[PDB]
Order: C-alpha cells, then sequence, then structure tokens
RNA sequence: GAAAUUGUUGAAAGGGAAGGGCAUUUGAUCAGACAUGGUGUUUUGUA
RNA sequence: GAAUACUGCCAGCUGGGACUGAGGACUGCGACGUAAGUCAAGGAUGCUGGCAUAAUGGUUAUAUGCCGCCCGUCUUGAAAC
RNA sequence: CCCUGAAAAUGGAUGGCGCUCAAGCGUGUUACCUAUACUCUACCGUCAGGGUUGAUAUGAUGCCCUGACGAGUAGGCAGGCGUGGAGGUCAGUGACGAAGCCUAGACCGUAAGGUCGGGUCGAACGGCCUCUAGUGCAGAUCUUGGUGGUAGUAGCAAAUA
RNA sequence: UUGGCGGAAAGGCCUUGGGUGCUUGCUGGCGAAUUGCAAUGUCAUUUUGCGUGGGGAUAAAUCAUUUGUAUACGACUUAGA
C-alpha cells in the first residue's frame, strides 16, 4: 500500500525531573493516541527505538539507532517513562521516536 | 629485582558451581494462540504479512505457513512475543506437522574463514511446501475474501489506537 | 498529529491560548497563529489600557534604547505572552520559538488551508455571561498600532472571495450527498451499514 | 597588535580599518627574501613556481636602557628585537589520491538484503 | 537517619594481641588462645588476659 | 587466558583533579583537599566536584586486576620472570622501563616459552 | 634545557566573560580478549 | 422476605510491567510421592541469533538539558562595596 | 468578599508570563510529581560477636561466618603515599642508553601516588627490610630570579628656524 | 496544452483538449523461501563541489590622483579615456 508503519509514533518530551534537578537515566515519552494510565498500561514492556541520521557511514549505514523500553506510566495523561541503554542526547526533546507491538501480549 | 614478590600466591584452581535448582517446565503459551490462527508478523522480513499458525514447537516457536502460493511466506518458524493473534480462525486439521522439529530447520553455521566479499533452496523444503499449502488453500476457499486477506499486507493508518483496536 | 496546525485567533483568550501554545511547541508541534487582531482580554478595555500604560512606564533609565521594547502589534502582544512562558534565553527555548510564526488577518500562505479553535481558550466556552472583555485589536490602535484599517479592508476583501469559494463548495457537497442516498439501499450499503459503515 | 593605531582606507583591500607602513619591517623582510630567492637559484630551483611556504617571527632577548622619571625613579627602555625564518617552495601540482581500501562489515540481514535486491532489479 | 543512643563504631578498649614483638610471647598467646577456645576452662581465659598486659599492671610477685 | 572473575567495575573511572587546578597553573592536579573554612567542595555544595572517599572502593574480588584478568607483576630479568612459572592464569610480567632490548629479547623469549604474558612486548622494539 | 610568556602550523568552539559537575549525541583517538588442552592425524619438515 | 452499598478477612485463583542473579562440591528446614525418586526447599539457569571488530567500551574536544558566585583568613555571620 | 480611607523619590516585580463560573478567596474529596529521608539488594570501610594449627604450601597480624553502623569546623588518634642521606639484601637496572624533561597514549590504587609505551637526552640509578632528617606549599603587602596584559599605548611640545 | 483568477508574505488555485501509464469495480495464471526466531534493516530533503551536453550575457568596485557643500583619523560629497 502507500502506508508501511508498524509502530506508534511518540514524542521525547524531557527527562525524569524535579523543579530544579534532572535524572537523564529516565526519559519522558508521550505517545499519541493514549490520554490516561490506563490505556498507557497496554503500552508497558514495549521497546522503544530513537532512530537518527550521521554522515559517517559506520557499518553499511548513515542511520544510526538507540533502543530502549517502557517501564511504567507517568502522571495522569498518558505519558509514560522510559529506559534506554544509553540514554537519550537531550537535544531530541520533542524529536519523534518508534514504538513497536513488540512483545506483544494479544 | 623490580617488584619483590607477593607473599601469597592465589590459588589457580577453579572451583565448581553450586547444583542449581532451576529445572524446566514447559512453556504456557496465551490463550490467543491456538492451532489455525491468523496471525500478523510484527517484525522479521515478512512484517506486516498475515500468515497460518499450525504447530508450536519444541524450542517455544511457533510453526506457521503463508501459504506460500498466497503471499510468497514459505514454511517458517517465528516468536510467540513477535505475532499478534487475530480473531480470523480457520481450521488446519488434515495437515501432518509432526515431521517438522527443530532439527529440521539447521542452518549449517559458516567458519570464520568464509567471508563474503560480495556474494539454493532444499527440495525437500519445498515439496514439503507444496504438501502443506495446498492442504491450507482447500480450507481458505470456504469462507470468501480470505485469500485476499491474507495476500493484503498490514499497516497503521492515521488514527488507529492499537490499545483500543481488536484483532 | 498535524506538521503545521494554524490555529484562527479569534475568540481566543490571550494567555489561556499562550499556554496552550507553548507547550506544543515544547513538544514539538509546529504552530502558526492567524487572525492576532481578535483576540480577547478578560476585563474592561480602561483596565487593559491601564495595564498597558503602566508596562509602557517601564524603560531602562539612563538609555531608553536598551530598556524593555514595547510592542504595539496585537501579534507582538501575543508573541510577549507567549515569550514569557517559553524559556526563550536557552537554545531550547529559541529552538522551539523558531515553529511559531503569528499574523495580523490570514496572509495568502494559510487563507486556503484549515483554522482550527482551541476550545479549552475560547472567551465563550471559559467565561461566565455578562463579564466584560476587550478586544487586542482595539487595545492595540489604541497604545499606538498604526494599520487597524488596512487589515479590515484586507480582511473584507478576503471573506468576499472566501464566500465565493464556499458557495461552490456547498453545491458540489450537496451533489455527493444526493449521489451517495441514492447509491445507498443496495447489497454493498446493507453490507456496509451492517458492518457499521 | 592593532589596539589604539590610527584608521586608514588603505585597509579596505583586506577588509580591515586599521593598517600601517612599517618601514623598517619590510626592509628586514624583503632583505630576508631576497637572500632566499639567492638560496633557491643556487639551489637550481624553478624561480617562477616559488610561494613563501613558511614565515614566522618570534621574539629576541631584549636590550634594555634606562629611563628617568619624576621624583627621582628609574624605569626601562627596551627594544624587543625579532628572529624571523622563511621558506619558499615551488608550488606544485594537486597533492594526492587513491584513499584507504574502507573494509565494510556487515551482518547476514543485510547480506541477504543486498542479495535480495540483487536478484528482485537488475 | 538513626537516634543514636551509643557512641557509634568505637573499640572494646580492652587490649587484645599484645603490643611487645617479642616472639615467644606471641607463641605463649598462640598456645593459650587455642587453649581458651577449645579447652572451656575459666583458667585459660584468664591467662590468655594476662599475657596482653603491660609492664605496669604485671608487678612482680 | 585468565582465572575466571566477575564483571570488573569501577565505582568512579573518572579522574579526581583538585579544585582550581584548572584555574590557575601553580595549583597541580593532584589530589589535595580542601581545608578552607569558607570552601563549597569541603562543604559539599550540589553541582561541585565530588571528593574521593571509601565508598568508591573496589570489590577485593576485582581489586588490582587488568582488564585482561590478571594483576601486573614487574620483571627485570629472567630470574624475575621464572617467579611466575605456576601463576600463568593470575599474574602477567611487565618488562621493567630500564631493561635494554637485547636483554628484553631474552624475556620475551623465555616468557613464550614459559606460557607467561607479557603486557608490554612492544618496548625498544626495532623493525 | 622545565614553567610563566610568545611565533607558525593543525584541530575545535565562540549573540554582554571564561572555567566546572551528572548524563548522552557527534568527531577524533585507543587498550584488552579472540589461539584455547580437545575426538583428531582429512598430515607435511614424520614424530 | 431479599438484594446491594460500606468496612473487614481468605495459609482464593490469575494477567501485564520494571529492577536485581549476589553466592559457588555436599551438609539444613521442607514439600509431592507407598517407594525409587522429584521439586519453585540455605541467592539463575536453559535455548537461540548477530558480531568477533572501534561494534560495546575507555579517554578527550564540542553540543544539548539541569545545576554550579573566588579562593585563603578573621568572624555570630563573606560571593561581598 | 470588595471599595474609600491609602502620599516618595532610576523602571519593576503574587518569582515571571499571565489569570476573572480563575490559574483569586473559603472548604471538601481523590489521583499524580519527587530528597542524599524510609524499604529491599549489591559493593567499600569501620566496629562488634564467633569459627578455624590437621595433614599439603605458603601468609594465625591469615582465612572464613554473622550483625549493626557511616554528616562534621577547632581538635585528637590510626593506617598509608612521597623526598635527601645511612646499614643490609636483590651476585638488581644501565653507553645495545641511567637520571632528568615532554607526551587531550595505555594500566593499577578511593586517594596521596605507582607502572608502561613514544620522543628528547647523555652517566649514573632503583625494589624490599630497617635507620635518620635542614622531608611534601597557592597564599605570609613572603625572598631571589624571570615573564605578561596594559601597549606599539602615555609620550619623545620651554630656550624664535 | 487552452483559458482564467490570485499582490497581505501574490509563487498558488481552477479549468479546456489530447497523449500515456495504472486500475483492487469483477474473475484467473506464474513468481516470492536462505534476511535462517528480532535487530531503523536503510526508500526523506538540505547545501556544495566536480564532470558531461544544451542554452544564455559579455561588468563594476576599491586603492592611488582630485574636490571641499565634508572632515581628528576613518567616513562623506565631487571630478578624471
Ligand atoms: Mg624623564
Ligand atoms: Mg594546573
Amino acid at each position: 500500500a502507500e502506508s508501511h508503519r508498524l509502530y506508534v509514533k511518540g514524542k521525547h518530551l524531557s527527562y525524569q525531573r524535579s523543579k530544579r534537578v534532572n535524572n537523564p537515566n529516565v526519559s519522558l515519552i508521550k505517545i499519541e493516541g493514549v490520554a490516561t494510565p490506563q490505556d498507557a498500561q497496554f503500552y508497558l514492556g514495549k521497546r522503544i527505538a530513537y532512530v537518527y541520521r550521521a554522515s559517517k557511514e559506520v557499518r553499511g549505514s548513515k542511520i544510526r539507532v538507540m533502543w530502549g523500553k517502557v517501564t511504567r506510566t507517568h502522571g495522569n495523561s498518558g505519558v509514560v517513562r522510559a529506559t534506554f541503554r544509553n540514554n537519550l542526547p537531550a537535544k531530541t526533546f520533542g524529536a519523534s521516536v518508534r514504538i513497536f507491538l513488540y512483545p506483544s501480549n494479544i | 629485582t623490580a617488584q619483590q614478590a607477593p607473599k601469597w600466591y592465589p590459588s589457580e584452581d577453579v572451583a565448581a558451581p553450586k547444583k542449581t535448582r532451576k529445572a524446566v517446565r514447559p512453556q504456557k503459551l496465551r490463550a490467543s494462540l491456538v492451532p489455525g490462527t491468523v496471525l500478523i508478523l510484527l517484525a522479521g522480513r515478512f512484517r506486516g504479512k498475515r500468515v497460518v499458525y499450525l504447530k508450536h514447537l519444541e524450542d517455544n516457536t511457533l510453526l506457521v505457513t503463508g501459504p506460500f502460493k498466497v503471499n510468497g511466506v514459505p514454511l517458517r518458524r517465528v516468536n510467540a512475543r513477535y505475532v499478534i493473534a487475530t480473531s480470523t480462525k480457520v481450521s488446519v486439521e488434515g495437515v501432518n506437522v509432526e515431521k517438522f522439529n527443530v532439527e529440521y530447520f539447521a542452518k549449517e553455521k559458516l567458519t570464520k574463514k568464509e567471508k563474503k566479499e560480495a556474494n539454493e533452496i532444499k527440495t525437500e523444503r519445498v515439496e514439503d511446501q507444496k504438501v502443506v499449502d495446498k492442504a491450507l488453500l482447500a480450507e481458505i476457499k470456504k469462507t470468501p475474501l480470505l485469500k485476499q486477506y491474507l495476500s493484503a499486507s498490514f499497516s497503521l493508518k492515521n488514527g488507529d489506537k492499537p490499545h483500543l483496536l481488536k484483532f | 498529529v498535524e506538521p503545521v496546525v494554524v490555529i484562527d485567533g479569534k475568540g481566543h483568550l490571550v494567555g489561556r491560548l499562550a499556554s496552550v501554545v507553548a507547550k506544543q511547541l515544547l513538544n514539538g508541534q509546529k504552530i502558526v497563529v492567524v487572525r492576532a487582531e481578535e483576540l480577547n482580554i478578560s476585563g474592561e478595555f480602561f483596565r487593559n489600557k491601564l495595564k498597558y500604560h503602566d508596562f509602557l512606564r517601564k524603560a531602562t533609565a539612563f538609555n531608553k534604547t536598551r530598556g524593555p521594547f514595547h510592542f504595539r502589534a496585537p501579534s507582538r502582544i501575543f508573541y510577549k505572552a507567549l515569550r514569557g512562558m517559553v524559556s526563550h534565553k536557552t537554545a531550547r527555548g529559541k529552538a522551539a520559538l523558531e515553529r511559531l510564526k503569528v499574523f495580523e488577518g490570514i496572509p495568502p500562505p494559510y487563507d486556503k488551508k484549515k483554522r482550527v479553535v482551541v476550545p479549552q481558550a475560547l472567551r465563550v466556552l471559559r467565561l461566565k455571561p455578562g463579564r466584560k472583555y476587550t478586544t487586542l485589536g482595539k487595545l492595540s490602535t489604541s497604545v499606538g498600532w498604526k494599520y487597524e484599517d488596512v487589515v479590515a479592508k484586507l480582511e473584507a476583501k478576503r471573506k468576499v472571495s472566501s464566500a465565493e469559494y464556499y458557495a461552490k463548495k456547498r453545491a458540489f457537497t450537496k451533489k455527493v450527498a444526493s449521489a451517495n442516498a441514492t447509491a445507498a439501499e443496495s447489497d454493498v450499503a446493507k453490507q456496509l451499514a451492517a458492518l457499521g459503515y | 597588535f592593532n589596539s589604539s593605531i590610527g584608521r586608514t582606507a588603505q585597509g579596505k583591500e583586506f577588509g580591515v580599518t586599521k593598517a600601517r607602513w612599517p618601514a623598517k619591517s619590510v626592509k628586514f623582510v624583503q632583505g630576508l627574501l631576497q637572500n632566499a630567492a639567492a638560496n633557491a637559484e643556487a639551489k637550481g630551483l624553478d624561480a617562477t613556481k616559488l610561494y613563501v611556504s613558511h614565515i614566522q617571527v618570534n621574539q629576541a632577548p631584549k636590550q634594555r636602557r634606562r629611563t628617568y622619571r619624576a621624583h627621582g625613579r628609574i624605569n626601562k627602555y627596551e627594544s624587543s628585537p625579532s628572529h624571523i625564518e622563511l621558506v619558499v617552495t615551488e608550488k606544485e601540482e594537486a597533492v594526492a589520491k587513491a584513499a584507504e581500501k574502507k573494509v565494510v562489515r556487515l551482518t547476514s540481514r543485510q547480506r541477504g538484503r543486498i542479495a535480495a535486491q540483487k536478484r528482485i532489479a537488475a | 537517619g538513626i537516634d543514636h543512643t551509643s557512641k557509634q563504631h568505637k573499640r572494646s578498649g580492652h587490649r587484645t594481641a599484645p603490643k611487645s614483638d617479642n616472639v615467644y610471647l606471641k607463641l605463649l598467646v598462640k598456645l593459650y588462645t587455642f587453649l581458651a577456645r577449645r579447652t572451656d576452662a575459666p583458667f585459660n581465659k584468664v591467662v590468655l588476659k594476662a599475657l596482653f598486659l603491660s609492664k605496669i599492671n604485671r608487678p612482680p610477685v | 587466558a585468565s582465572l575466571p572473575h566477575p564483571k570488573i567495575v569501577k565505582k568512579h573511572t573518572k579522574k579526581f583533579k583538585r579544585h582550581h587546578s584548572d584555574r590557575y597553573h601553580r595549583v597541580a592536579e593532584n589530589w589535595r583537599k580542601q581545608k578552607g573554612i569558607d570552601s563549597v567542595v569541603r562543604r559539599r555544595f550540589r553541582g561541585n566536584i565530588s571528593q574521593p572517599k571509601i565508598g568508591y572502593g573496589s570489590n577485593k574480588k576485582t581489586k588490582f586486576l587488568s582488564p585482561s584478568g590478571h594483576k601486573t607483576f614487574l620483571v627485570a630479568n629472567v630470574k624475575d620472570l621464572e617467579t611466575l612459572t605456576m601463576h600463568t592464569k593470575t599474574y602477567a610480567a611487565e618488562i621493567a622501563h630500564n631493561i635494554s632490548a637485547k636483554n628484553r629479547v631474552v624475556i620475551l623469549a623465555r616468557a613464550k616459552a614459559l606460557g607467561i604474558k607479557v603486557t608490554n612486548p612492544k618496548g625498544r622494539l626495532a623493525l
């Protein structure tokens, strides 16, 4: 067809933070479509990929991926907490990111 | 001397590990996976394609087929955590899937010397595929539009919420 | 969900719209706000004129040129209210603010596009009926904006052209609705009705 | 080293405003340039492709005198001399080409994808 | 935080393993620490503690 | 070829540097504790440099081990090298910096015969 | 033949200082493990 | 004559998610079993894939998010005009 | 509750933007955010309580088991790192290159520090057990010596040319 | 390709005619495997350079000299085949 998307779009909002101290080890993700923790409970444990590009070709590609997963819900509005192998570079606040449907329970 | 000595040397004998208590009970699959279910492949080379599930294998994998005449997916095994069990059900009674096992799919592992600088199929595999898919498509021809459904790919459109969608 | 969101600023409250839009930019949504002369501020016109005069008094004593700049256009008043809510002195704030452009009227890039509203910042949905409000264009031309009438003339011309568009669109959609109704009650129509479409 | 010197129109060639005419420095530098051209023709160079490839100036040891200031004080009056060196070379052709081999590492999935593309197209 | 009712990390204040470097005294305290550990008689513990003592705590008899 | 060990973890892989060693050239970056009465580093304010303490100490099963898994032992000649004959899987030899090349070839030959790992088998070598 | 301080070359950043801490992107640069004993001799210098 | 709400209990069942795997022959307390034995019972094992190299990682420069006032001294109190 | 009463000097502060059935005031119910605090786990150290001379191989100040604890100026104590020189030892290193110096190269230690590779260089130096002291610097309007910014700046204008 | 309309930042919208390709509106035939149980598994647009081969066009500014409607110096205003 014309669409081939097998993931859900999301936005990298910020790190986990207090009013004046942030914590880069936990990122905050807005998954689009979900507006409550009860709907966000479907997406727990799903893999997340941040997909970006670079000028230098490394192993056949100019596209590099950072992997992570959803761990828990955050707040009352469907924001989730996500942890990555290496933390997200904080210039990606507001950048798009992919939530895959695996590991599936359905 | 440059360094004097250590007064005691540590022993070089490696100890044995303790006797473990982790036996292997078999995998308890989720309830939506019954044989004959149409699955959607979430990842892999054939991602977004709808296949039919036949047999639960020994290494917790699912035996699936396209059929190969419909969408070009051969006889294959997939992971149960990388599929979506749709509610669409066909009957796979009349297919002899006990031939396939974990030794049926062997990669014939490659040596470190054989490096592909720049750049085939088992005849047993191809007539096994031809035996099973002609038994599947006879069950496919009963209810309408299943051949078209299995040939078409799955993809998420704008406005599709997977937490609200029923498959 | 959208590449660019075009917001019709008419009938909106300035602070509530700015707090919606600033969070949208910080999340990464591109926003363009049109018809900035029709924003509303709650309160009397005399109260908001006194507020702007209190703001207008404030300037650097030894050199007025480096003081706070008192911008007079309604779009720049909205930009001031929004820059107050974005942390504009950082690179993240600058990158957010470059996803925004605010206009008086609807310019020709956006007069053929779709305008949306924000229902949690609409005056008729937020204020109690009876409370007094202002129009940002009237306040801005009271404090020194020079282009209130040329925007009105351009908006009159644009509305005439848009009504000429809408008459043809309404005639076409009535033809399409007539054909859909006559091509309903067939077998595919009843099967789609059973399946929910 | 240009703070509080005068401004001039002849810096428009170099996009500056502050420029001067250091006659003694020009005399010493052009004497060294003449000597280097003489060394080049003695060595047997082309004498038409020469450009000044290297030049540097750094500080020699100072030469000190005395200055007499009010209320009977002494201060220094020091000359800051120079060490100058320069190298003229012939302007040659393009330098080099034929960079590194850049051996590639591909996974089995990448190799299967490239083989699939090569099969699926011509 | 703990509301401590005592001084944390304090030594017991009783001298063990005597401060002398006499090798025969160290052999004697090795023998008597074996005896005090395993013979379950109070005499061995008493003489083991008396072996640690300094000179002014060992007056002549 | 080393003895099996747990995963080596460094609690603080960054070097502890003296406060204002970046600021002044007279202040070397060898660690000194701030004994000042108003020192923000001594008072442990947020956003300042961290100080060495006993909590950063390495695991006793992991301490003094190279990433290869051995402990470095400095050697000067063949008789010093021969002390690691029965302890090859725990210690690795390192030739001292002041050994000549014609002795270094002898030590490398004897270590290769005895199966001993040398951590610097490239010093003063000519090619 | 050190440092302060300086010249040239190279790399990098720079909207009213610079420098630092935690974390990661990007660029540059770099260490370690990769044999192992092994059924085995498909073997040459026959062990 | 019932139901339901509210509160409380179950040595009732069951689904999803995250972090951790310390220890290293055996010894103990137990459970299921007539027994042999088995086990979730004094701390993780089983199966599989890719790569085997700057890919992970270390160092360093830069960028970004948040934080970070100049040290020493006297002083009740120092970033101190 | 709101309003009058209610006047100060650079321009100005519910923290700012702004907010009017509030994003104000009174009150109630839930959900949610996060401290170096609490719970569980790992690791480091300290303290305490114990086990273990049996043969083989070492270290009994050793090895092992268990539990609790960890802020700190003035100050006290303990264990260590480094320097000049001395007794002993390694029949130590070295003109096939000692010492020193440079090195956004590598390794070890929580740290003081130690080790290696490369460059430069040219004649002595080191590990361990002990002994000894003119033994560790950022400051003292410290001492001696050297060098900056200021800065190609102030200026080089009395006595007729 | 024909005809319009659009100046707020028009740079886009509509329309006439023919060509050409596809059509999943409906019914068929062949292909796909081996990427081995996943690895973004690579499909976008931004700027520049260098080659082709096809058009298009053949300037000024500054220094120096000069002016004094200007001027500390720069700058400004003039003149000069
Ligand atoms: Mg004078
Ligand atoms: Mg320094």
